[PDB]
């Protein structure tokens, strides 16, 4: 029994106050097994399709940061995205 | 001493807010109240205190009656409750920052964008004098302009002074060697990208070089309500600075600098109901990230930001960047003018050029360093020669290479320390004896 | 008519014009230069250098008249959301063939663009006399305007050099 | 020496003949008969034109002006932006009531009070009701009416309440008249005889604006928020400590603001464009539609730009900038069933017979500029008798004792 | 969209209320309002990047046109509640153009003076109708212009041609 999770879009680069595009995994896991990172409007582009720079592992969820996307392309925004867990039950 | 009474006003007078009562829609209840006398203490903590023992406030300290306090250009004494203010006499600065952006001597920010020889500041009576300015395009189009030439015509208008914009001053289509002092004015250069001008009437000029060309006029208030030019009258109300010299208050700033063309022949401009981060899509991304560390506080901005409130600064940050052909230019000359208006007010940024500007910091020579508090009375001892005749106290410090807290600067090069600096008639060397043996400074005659 | 750039670094105005200009920087490929309110401007921007034979695209900056579309290779950005192709904004049309990114307006406006190198572009006839980037002037004369303009004949290297666009970090 | 009737006080520091000089027109002109220029127009000799209260005149290339005094005028309108009688322009969101005017300045006859409410989730105030307290009469203007409280006994300073157009007016004989447009904008007239006499948020009136930001407690300060946190009526009220930004707490409301606000720097208010500078007209609209985010958001608009071109009308210029799609109006509703009478005159310049001025009765201020809907009586009643919004024959109209309309 | 939207919920709910109160009372036994009272709070709800008082009128004259349809003519707006503005296509000051808030007028144009005739009866749509003079009864559609009945265009292949 190590099914996977729903899609979580918890946050918006449009709104909230991190400054980006931050997504974890509290209220749902504790210690996942692996960690799916998508976009949200086009999402069968891969991390290194957006090109913007990020940072999406199994220990702490999905950090983006608006600071980080200057130079990149004309706009410097996160784009919109959002992440699956997988974890494990007896 | 609140006591309790029925059927008494709930409406009391407190000490800030008198004469509530004469305002009272409410009907009489029962509740701790006041005696006949006696308003509530507000802004201290007691009880029905007297009138006249009020404790007044002025952002935070709770000053007792009678303790004085000088303020901006007026001093403050705390009475019964109120302040009792009475003026102090204070200057007034015209700006001209950027390429177009006019700051009268009452306020008054507005935008121009020019091309003539225009009057920006002259005496009224026949003669006294008259300082124009060149605003002529620089960059591509016609909205991209620039500083130029500063003419200054001074000494019953038979004596011009040209500033150009390489350094490069001029008396009277001739070459002049700076220092330079006269009976009338006097023009020094401390800083080798500012020239500082004085004069006996009461006039001073702050010429900026880089990054871009700059002015900063400043008048006394014995001169107040006997100027014109696009600086304005300079009366305290700056409703009637668009007012032309033949009657009446214009309504654009175009409208009414079009008045004060030094030339006849040069066209009439006219506004410009556009910004400029809309016509640049590549450049208003630089200029959102850069400007925006005016109103950051991790920065070494936030500490204005009690005093200055960068909220305008910021506006035009982004519409000089926007707008000019060499970006970072504009972007560091309206950051110098931030933290230049900081330091008008006390607030001296020591070292803000770390992360956003330092392309020239590292490039001082050998002994001599970066400062930010560059004033005339740090010269050589060649002005300690004369220590009395030239030091122009009054100006703004400046940001530019020079030495540190000792060892003052010698004829040449690096900056020797006090003992063997020179002996200035020709600066001598430190081996020489006239009877005065070469010293320290000053010399043993 | 059409403007089209292909190949290693050719080039053909909207009045023929072929011509061979190696930049590399980023460069005005048309523009509305009618100087009351400009429509549109398309920005091209050559790579890094590929290699010796192709020559690729690296991005396509689009402007028209409210909003600005921003082409990759694998994505479109528009107002910096990207965006699921086919888009279907009434005055905007963008999609995505295994081939092409077309991007239809109704401005009289037309880019159709593989993801490497051949890019063209399709204006009206409402824009003659107006248009100014590197794909010439659109008055419909045989190279009358664009490399002899005050009697001074231009080489297409210094007519391209005369195209580019300054960016506020990088020389 | 090539003189040219704009350089005359410049000074000639750096085509027409000796004698003889250009005047921008055209030829050369002797200096006697030299034109004047006001706001980009070109008037010539012995012209006249008005400026508020005065008369001028184009006499040698100068204009030679009249001294009378006129009225002045606070303003008072959208998420919280002031105009005082002596034109300082600022910003300011306090949530209490806020002393407008008043002559109790450190005794006294007349108070005007703001009260300052939430409109928005941004944390932006704007003004919700007005409270007139003449002597011991105490008006108060709420709910789209006024209601007359506290009514004294037998000293009853004389006013009078009208309405004109879609605003309402409160007018005193003692001088002071106050304008509403029955949701957020104010705008309060003095007599001449206020001079340097007033204080509260809308300064003090002495024609010298380096002083409108002294507070309650006599002291000049050079913040915002210092002068405007010392007029709140009640001192529980809390303290503004910042003030907010309404495009940047609400990203996504941005892009419809500036595209519906930049009617008024465009081609329709073009003749406005050289005697009303309207750029801080645009970014009160953009702040006060960036801000009505819990609903309805163009009334937020309509006011805006509504406030810009009053500020036309009042200068010379008419613009008729409505439309069925941005910012309809509907004057039918009042006609009788199709008998077409109310038509909207979009800048107000119509002088008709009421039942007021037909027995004398005028006022003191011109108030010809106010936007709305206008009667235009037939002539078997051309006589319109305002408190019923009939048109009536000139005998059966009504009483007007103690502001009441008896029929 | 209420859920989404917790602070715009009171206006809409409120604004929205119009629909069951007694202003439409006249339609309460004829048409549901139900169903169009949830429309429009969630169109009102929703409406949150700009213009709501446009997705407000909508939804109150989707329930109105109704009621015209089934025999009930409802007379809802003022000049504070969704207002129209019919005088501004107006000859400057001659009016012709009055708002008929349910349409129910038959007169001549000049397509059904020669002969052309629909298929339905479209005779229930609000908006502003002309009711063109006596000495030139016969309203061309497609200038907005009260003409005399000879001087009004040609109609081929859909295009007006004077
Ligand atoms: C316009 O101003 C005049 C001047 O003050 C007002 O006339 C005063 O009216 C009151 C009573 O209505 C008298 O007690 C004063 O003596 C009058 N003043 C003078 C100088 O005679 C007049 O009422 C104002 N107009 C209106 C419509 O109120
Ligand atoms: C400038 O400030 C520095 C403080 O770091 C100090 O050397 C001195 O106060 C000033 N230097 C002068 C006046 O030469
Ligand atoms: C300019 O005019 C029209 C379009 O405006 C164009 O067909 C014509 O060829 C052009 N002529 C010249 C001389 O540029
Ligand atoms: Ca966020
Ligand atoms: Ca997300
Ligand atoms: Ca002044
Ligand atoms: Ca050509
Ligand atoms: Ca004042």
């Amino acid at each position: 029994c190590c099914l996977w999770s729903d899609w979580i879009n918890e946050d918006h680069p449009s709104s909230g106050s991190d400054d980006g595009d931050r997504e974890t995994f509290d209220g749902v896991c504790g210690a996942p097994e692996d960690i799916e990172c998508r976009s949200v409007k086009d999402p069968h582009l891969s991390l290194e399709q957006h090109g913007q720079k990020v940072q999406c592992d199994v220990s702490v969820g999905f950090i983006c940061k608006n600071e980080d996307q200057f130079g990149n392309g004309p706009f410097g925004l996160c784009y919109d995205y959002k992440i699956r867990v997988n974890c494990c039950w007896p | 001493n609140l006591v309790y009474l029925e059927s008494g006003s709930p409406c009391m007078d407190t000490c800030s807010h008198l004469e509530v009562s004469s305002l009272c829609e409410e009907h009489r209840m029962d509740g701790c109240f006041c005696p006949e006398g006696t308003v509530y203490d507000d802004i201290g903590d007691s009880g029905c205190v007297p009138v006249s023992q009020c404790h007044c406030r002025l952002h935070g300290h709770l000053y007792t009656p009678g303790q004085e306090i000088t303020n901006d250009c007026e001093q403050c004494v705390c009475n019964a409750g109120r302040w009792v203010c009475k003026d102090l006499p204070c200057p007034g600065t015209c700006a001209l920052e950027g390429g177009s952006h006019i700051t009268t001597f009452d306020g008054k920010t507005y935008t121009f964008h020019g091309d003539c020889y225009y009057v920006l500041a002259k005496g009224d009576h026949n003669d006294s004098y008259a300082l124009l300015g060149e605003l002529a395009p620089c960059g591509s189009t016609d909205k991209q302009t620039c500083l130029k030439t500063v003419v200054l015509l001074a000494d019953k208008k038979k004596n011009a002074v040209v500033f150009k914009s390489d350094g490069s001053v001029l008396l009277n289509q001739l070459q002049v060697n700076l220092p330079h002092v006269t009976a009338s004015f006097s023009v020094f250069r401390p800083s080798s990208y500012h020239i500082m001008v004085s004069m006996a009437i009461g006039v001073r000029l702050q010429v900026q070089l880089a990054p871009v060309m700059q002015l900063f006029v400043t008048l006394d208030q014995a001169s107040q309500g006997q100027v014109q030019g696009l600086c304005g009258n300079f009366n305290g109300l700056e409703g009637d600075d668009f007012k032309t010299a033949s009657g009446l208050v214009e309504a654009t700033g175009a409208g009414f600098a079009n008045t004060w063309k030094a030339q006849s022949t040069c066209h009439d401009k006219l506004d410009w109901l556009d910004d400029p981060c809309s016509l640049n899509i590549e450049s208003a991304n630089y200029a959102e990230h850069w400007c925006s560390l005016l109103k950051k506080t991790e920065t070494p901005f936030g500490r204005c930001h009690s005093a200055v409130d960068p909220a305008e600064y910021y506006k035009r940050c982004k519409y000089d960047t926007c707008n000019c052909q060499n970006n970072e230019d504009c972007l560091c000359a309206a950051l110098s003018s931030y933290a230049r208006a900081c330091t008008a007010k006390g607030v001296m940024l020591w070292g803000w050029r770390e992360h956003v500007c330092n392309k020239d910091v590292g490039s001082c020579p050998n002994s001599q360093v970066f400062l930010y508090n560059l004033t005339t009375c740090q010269q050589t001892c060649r002005s300690l020669s004369e220590a009395d005749s030239h030091c122009l106290e009054g100006f703004a410090p400046v940001d530019g290479c020079g030495c540190p807290d000792h060892t003052f600067l010698d004829e040449k090069g690096r900056c020797v320390p006090l003992a063997k600096c020179s002996c200035y008639g020709l600066y001598l060397e430190a081996g020489d004896v006239v009877r005065c043996v070469c010293r320290d400074g000053r010399l043993h005659c | 008519n059409v403007c089209s750039t292909w190949g290693n670094f050719h080039y053909k105005t909207f009045d023929g014009d072929v011509f061979r200009f190696p930049g590399l920087c980023d460069y005005n490929f048309a523009s509305d230069c009618r100087g009351s309110y400009k429509e549109f401007a398309v920005h091209l921007k050559r790579g890094p250098g590929q290699a010796e034979a192709p020559a690729g695209v690296e991005s396509i900056l689009l402007t028209i008249k409210d909003d600005t579309i921003y082409l990759t290779r694998h994505l479109a950005v528009l107002n910096g959301a990207v965006v699921s192709t086919p888009h279907y904004s009434p005055g905007l049309l963008i999609e995505k063939s295994d081939a092409y990114t077309k991007v239809y307006s109704r401005a009289g406006l037309t880019l159709m663009w593989n993801r490497e190198d051949a890019l063209m572009l399709e204006l009206d006839t409402k824009f003659r006399n107006h248009t100014c980037g590197l794909c010439g002037d659109y008055n419909g004369l045989q190279s009358y305007s664009e490399f002899l303009s005050d009697g001074v004949l231009f080489s297409p290297l210094e007519f391209g050099n005369m195209q580019k666009i300054n960016q506020p970090d990088v020389v | 020496r090539a003189l040219s009737c704009q350089t005359l006080a410049a000074g000639y520091y750096h085509v027409c003949p000796d004698g003889l000089m250009d005047d921008g027109r055209g030829g050369c002109v002797v200096e006697k008969e030299c034109p004047c220029v006001h706001n980009n127009d070109l008037y010539s000799s012995g012209a006249k034109i008005k400026v508020d209260c005065n008369t001028c005149t184009c006499k040698r290339g100068r204009w030679v002006c009249t001294q009378a005094v006129c009225h002045g005028t606070c303003s008072i309108y959208g998420s919280g932006h002031y105009i005082t009688f002596d034109g300082k322009y600022y910003d300011f969101d306090g949530h209490c009531s806020y002393v407008a005017v008043q002559d109790y300045c450190g005794l006294g006859s007349f108070s005007i009070i703001t009260e300052n409410v939430p409109c928005g989730t941004t944390g932006v105030t704007c003004s919700k009701a007005i409270k007139i307290f003449m002597g011991r009469t105490e008006l108060k203007l709420e709910d789209k009416h006024r209601v007359v409280i506290q009514r004294d006994e037998g000293h009853h300073v004389a006013y009078t309440t009208r309405e004109v157009g879609q605003y309402l007016v409160v007018e005193s004989s003692t001088g002071i008249i106050v304008i509403w447009d029955k949701r957020t904008t104010v705008f309060i007239k003095l007599a001449p005889s206020y001079k340097g006499t007033v204080c509260g948020l809308c300064g003090n009136f002495d024609h010298r604006s380096n002083n409108d930001f002294t507070t309650r407690d006599h002291m000049v300060v050079s913040s915002e928020l210092d002068f405007g946190n010392s007029w709140k009526e009640a001192p529980t009220c809390p303290d503004v400590s910042t003030n907010p930004e309404p495009c940047s707490l609400n990203p996504h409301r941005r892009s419809w603001a500036e595209k519906q606000c930049s009617i008024l720097k465009s081609s329709v208010f073009s003749i406005c464009h050289s005697k009303v500078d309207p750029k801080p007209f645009y970014e009160a609209c953009v702040h006060d539609s960036c801000s009505c985010d819990t609903g309805g958001d163009c009334e937020c608009f309509c006011s805006a730009v509504a406030s810009y071109a009053q500020e036309c009308t009042k200068e010379g210029a008419c613009v008729f900038w409505r439309t069925p799609d941005l910012c309809p109006i509907f004057c039918d509703y009042y006609n009788p069933p199709h008998e077409c009478e109310w038509h909207y005159e979009p800048c107000g310049n119509r002088s008709f017979e009421t039942c007021r001025t037909i027995n004398g009765i005028h006022s003191n201020i011109s108030v010809s500029y106010l936007e709305g809907c206008y009667p235009r009586c037939p002539k078997d009643r051309p006589i319109y008798e305002e408190d019923l919004k009939k048109c009536v024959t000139a005998d059966k109209c009504g009483c007007y004792v103690e502001d009441t309309h008896y029929p």
